[PDB]
């Protein structure tokens, strides 16, 4: 897609751990 | 005489090392380990076609 | 994201 989602290291680390637990959702804002 | 000095440690970022580009702003390469990124986060960011990463300095700005 | 693992 055209959208680009920007991760810090902290956010990527947290997201990764959550993904393993089957929690894959993140709420878009700006 | 690096071509891609790591944004953190300044040592060359080689193709056979886990490393990520700060596409968010500064466009430096960074060794995964230098950034404190886990192997899993690194694999996730690789797999995410629509995701980009920014280094701590760039994200703070 | 662009990494060294990127195909
Ligand atoms: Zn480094
Ligand atoms: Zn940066």
């Amino acid at each position: 897609g055209a959208m680009v989602y920007v991760f810090s290291t902290e956010m990527a680390n947290k997201a990764a751990e959550a993904v393993l637990k089957g929690q894959v959702e993140t709420i878009v804002s700006f | 005489m690096a071509v891609y000095p790591c944004g953190i440690c300044t040592n060359e970022v080689n193709d056979d090392q886990d490393a990520i580009l700060c596409e968010a702003s500064c466009q430096k390469w960074f060794h995964r380990i230098c950034t404190g990124m886990t192997e899993t986060a690194y694999g996730l960011l690789t797999a995410e076609a629509s995701a980009v990463w920014g280094c701590d300095t760039c994200m703070a700005d | 994201a662009r990494t060294k693992q990127t195909a």
